[PDB]
């Protein structure tokens, strides 16, 4: 089975760089080239270079002119970029791909020639704010018995840095009608994103709801409950 | 540098039609191009190779086709997993080069929002800030219009929307609208309300709520 | 047990590229490759695969070919336009090979040299070409020395007296 | 010592393969690829072309309509296999000018 | 027939269309290399092999 | 601000001609394009140009080509003669035109090389090669001297002395 | 100065054309020719053949 093992998620300020690394298995470094692609969120795939395990060779983008390098460790077999002089644009989802043959004579026909094995990727995050954990607030039903037949309620997980955030409903016992929106940046640099559930008016008093929010990098666990407000 | 241009960027088809994707290239290619498809939250795959070799595991339906500077990539008889944004890439020369790429959505019957409003909680007032939101569940088409309006004060330079990817059964989309405001200015006005515009209604349906009151 | 180079033969004991360097030092014998000749050979390679390859002729409905009656002149016709196209494509394609086969005998045989001169340029007057496709190195060159040389970094002004008195006093 | 050698060489293997150039009908080399196909597996893909098998049936024997010919009734192909084995079994007929109508209907 | 995919069809079977020339058949269809008289053609991808070591 | 040559390296501001030599020394630096070698390669492009435009495929009455109709059997046989013709000559040019360039880029480069290497015949022992296109030319050599190595009228015995001098010296001669 | 230095070179162009060998699909070259005719007048010339216009 073949691999590649990215480094871990990194948060860094404007200005600074980053490494990202790629470890290489279930096929020889050598013999083959690397590829590095990056997809800031809701934009399409950049190619940023490409680099010979064999030769070390090295071929960039104009876009990153002098701002990024590619290098090579052949044993260990694994890859790095660097990309310096970093910029609130620069936040993105960076890929290491297996991408030429080398020290072989090898057509285009293959489809080694092209970008044959992807990473599961890597987040890189620019902004000036440190690391903090989300804010959660109680959601209720409002209303006389909201619309009468279905019903809705959720909790808002806000002001947190950086993505990503996880969460559930009843530890995974409820999935139907549950919709996770995706996070929007607030003016203030942080994220801030809403979930929530429909289910019927009828088991409000008696079914009992509770959503488990996750945030890794501040490492805040938390299990808030919603049910409708004594007024 | 080889410019690459996909020309559909957006597209609606309901299962079993057949769709065709174009990518035409700045110079002659001649042939060495790739497809790639991305899944809503997954990395690229790669589909096809060359302009018409089929990747091992990959169906039959999608088919290449291609030479020189015109190239084209159709899916017949679709299927669920077929909905993705699809890449076309050059690999006759450095700088090898991506595109805009083409999102892959799914028009089935129109189907009108279920439009809810939801308060402020009490535990947010102590913050010394305030956020309204109208969600919009369950529908289609996704070009939906919210405006939010406060003792009837037009609203601008203050909200931000978010909408979900295309679910799995019922193939329609949910949207969420969130107005940010200050404690002191939401001691200012007592009715707030968000209109939503979308082509299952007739007119524009409001849901509003009053202050001090539940 | 004295090293030879290219002239009279090849190295058969070589997995890591296609030219490379052997040496004969005060720290013993050693090898290595020279990785991007190799590279830059395969690449042209690469690239008239890749031409021979280019264009798929896709053709669809065409002449009958084969013929289970006689019928006469038409038929007659039919069979000679594809006798005629047959022999076209066979000379093209035997033709082809051949001019390709030479071109590659070439431009293999040239980065050999290319990397010889790389080599005769850096060392300038500190070495003399012993004919075989070997240096005689006239000074003290340990194996890092033997490394800037491999590597494009050896500075002849560093090793030339010494060289140059090495060369000349009897 | 006060002197060192450095030099220079290509790789070679053990048996290499034989090619031809312009002047040379035998020339080893350390590797080479056959660009002539000559091997057939001896069967018919049934992608990506839509295949029509005719079986007992011609393409003129279907497109009249006879009667072990019903099946291909409104029936279209990317390419239409016609056997050996095929025969005819309606009233007896003659076709002048067959090539050019079965290539017609073929196309 | 058989369940599998190939450009190229011959009535001796379908053939990949990996090679730019073919010796099979001179019927065809498809994607197909072009017929040949010759039923092989090696290309060099490699130096002149010389034997010591 | 050192000179280089023709390894790796292209000249941008260049007018006179297609080759040329630059140098740098007493009375500062300076260019001047090489006449004959320019020509001499133009001469040689030329040659080929006229050779691929030399015959005139001079022709009359032909068979039909385009058809409104569909006829049979004799139609599907004037279309596939004439789509044969087509491929085969569409053949003949892209191998061509391929077959050329790669002579004109081997014909143009050799004749950079012819030009290094009269160059050195030229110097003898007074110069060495520093490995980018360049000559260390090992004597005070004025611009009347640079003018007699490119107009082919350098005397190395002139000047060998002198160069062997500051050639071979581990501190003194 | 008591030496001096003596680079040979050839020219180049701010932005050349790209041409085709039997090695590279692209390589950039400082001058080329076509040899493809693929435009025309859209009249027909009366001269040197005897035209008749039916
Ligand atoms: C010949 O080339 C093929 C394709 O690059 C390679 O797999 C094989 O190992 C090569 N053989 C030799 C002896 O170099
Ligand atoms: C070349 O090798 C020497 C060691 O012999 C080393 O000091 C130098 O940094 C190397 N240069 C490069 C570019 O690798
Ligand atoms: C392969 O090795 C050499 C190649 O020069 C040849 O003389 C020998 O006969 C060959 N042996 C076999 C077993 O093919
Ligand atoms: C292909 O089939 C023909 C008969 O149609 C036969 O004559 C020929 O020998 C076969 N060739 C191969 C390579 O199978
Ligand atoms: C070459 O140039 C020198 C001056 O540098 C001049 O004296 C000599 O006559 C010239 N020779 C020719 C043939 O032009
Ligand atoms: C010359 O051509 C390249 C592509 O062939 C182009 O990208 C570049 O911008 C051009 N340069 C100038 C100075 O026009």
């Amino acid at each position: 089975q073949v691999q590649l093992a990215q480094s871990e998620n990194e948060l860094k300020k404007p200005g600074a760089s980053v490494k990202v690394s790629c470890k290489t298995s279930g096929y020889t470094f050598t013999r083959f080239g690397m590829s590095w692609v990056r997809q800031a969120p809701g934009q399409g795939l950049e190619w940023m270079g490409w680099i010979s395990g064999y030769t070390g060779d090295t071929k960039y983008a104009r876009s990153f002119q002098g701002r990024l390098t590619l290098t090579t460790d052949t044993s260990t077999g694994t890859a790095y970029m660097e990309l310096r002089s970093l910029r609130s644009d620069d936040t993105a989802i960076y890929y290491c791909v297996r991408n030429r043959v080398q020290m072989e004579v090898s057509p285009a026909t293959q489809s080694t020639w092209y970008m044959d094995l992807w990473g599961r990727g890597t987040l890189v995050s620019v902004s000036s704010p440190s690391t903090k954990g989300p804010s959660v607030f109680p959601l209720a039903p409002s209303s006389k018995s909201t619309s009468g037949g279905t019903a809705a309620l959720g909790c808002l997980v806000k002001d947190y840095f950086p993505e990503p955030v996880t969460v559930s409903w009843n530890s995974g016992a409820l999935t139907s009608g549950v919709h996770t929106f995706p996070a929007v940046l607030q003016s203030s640099g942080l994220y801030s994103l809403s979930s929530v559930v429909t289910v019927p008016s009828s088991s409000l008093g008696t079914q009992t709801y509770i959503c488990n929010v996750n945030h890794k990098p501040s490492n805040t666990k938390v299990d808030k409950k919603v049910e409708p407000k004594s007024c | 540098d080889i410019q690459m241009t996909q020309v559909p960027v957006s597209l609606s088809a309901f299962v079993g039609d057949r769709v065709s994707i174009t990518c035409r290239a700045s110079q002659d290619i001649s042939r060495w191009l790739a497809w790639y498809q991305q899944k809503p939250g997954r990395a690229p795959k790669l589909l096809i190779y060359a302009a018409s070799s089929l990747q091992g595991g990959v169906p039959s339906r999608f088919r290449g086709s291609g030479s020189g500077t015109e190239f084209t990539l159709t899916i017949s008889g679709l299927q669920p997993e077929d909905f993705a944004t699809y890449y076309c890439q050059q690999g006759s020369t450095f700088p090898y080069t991506s595109v805009l790429g083409t999102i892959l959505g799914i028009p089935g019957t129109v189907a009108a929002p279920s439009v809810f409003i939801f308060p402020p909680s009490d535990e947010q007032l102590k913050s010394g800030t305030a956020s309204v939101v109208c969600l919009l569940n369950n529908f289609y088409p996704r070009e939906a219009k919210v405006q939010w309006k406060v003792d009837n004060a037009l609203q601008s330079g203050n909200s931000q929307e978010s909408v979900t990817e295309q679910d799995s059964k019922d193939s329609t989309y949910s949207l969420s609208s969130t107005l940010t405001l200050s404690k002191a200015d939401y001691e200012k006005h007592k009715v707030y309300a968000c209109e939503v515009t979308h082509q299952g209604l007739r007119s524009p349906v409001t849901k509003s709520f009053n202050r001090g009151e539940c | 047990g004295a090293i030879a180079g290219f002239i009279e033969n090849g190295w058969e004991g070589m997995i890591d590229g296609w030219y490379g360097f052997r040496h004969q030092n005060s720290e013993g014998t050693g090898q290595a490759a020279d990785l991007k000749s190799t590279q830059a050979a395969i690449d042209q390679i690469n690239g008239k695969l890749n031409r021979v390859i280019e264009k798929t002729n896709e053709k669809f409905h065409q002449i009958e070919k084969e013929f289970s009656e006689v019928e006469g002149r038409i038929q007659d016709l039919e069979k000679y336009v594809e006798d005629t196209k047959i022999d076209l494509w066979s000379y093209n394609a035997e033709l082809l090979v051949a001019l390709e086969n030479q071109h590659t005998i070439d431009l293999t045989d040239s980065e050999m040299n290319k990397l010889f001169e790389k080599t005769r340029r850096q060392l300038r007057e500190n070495a003399e070409d012993m004919g075989n496709g070997c240096f005689k190195i006239y000074h003290k060159c340990d194996n890092a020395c033997i490394e800037s040389i491999r590597n494009g970094t050896y500075d002849h002004d560093v090793y030339r007296d010494e060289a140059l008195n090495n060369r000349f006093q009897i | 010592n006060s002197t060192a050698t450095l030099c220079l060489g290509h790789h070679a293997v053990p048996n290499g393969t034989l090619v031809k150039t312009i002047t040379d009908d035998q020339i080893e080399v350390t590797n080479a690829t056959e660009l002539v196909q000559s091997s057939s597996t001896g069967k018919i893909c049934n992608n990506p072309h839509r295949i029509l098998d005719g079986i007992d049936c011609t393409l003129i024997d279907a497109l009249l309509g006879d009667p072990h010919c019903d099946v291909f009734q409104n029936e279209t192909w990317d390419l239409f296999v016609e056997r050996s084995k095929a025969f005819s079994n309606c009233y007896p007929y003659d076709v002048p000018d067959y090539a050019s109508l079965r290539s017609l209907v073929a196309s | 027939i058989d369940t599998c995919i190939s450009e190229c069809i011959t009535p001796n079977g379908s053939i990949p269309n990996d090679k730019p020339f073919q010796n099979v058949n001179k019927i065809t269809y498809g994607a197909c290399p072009k017929y040949v008289k010759q039923n092989t053609l090696k290309l060099a991808t490699g130096m002149r092999n010389v034997p010591e070591k």
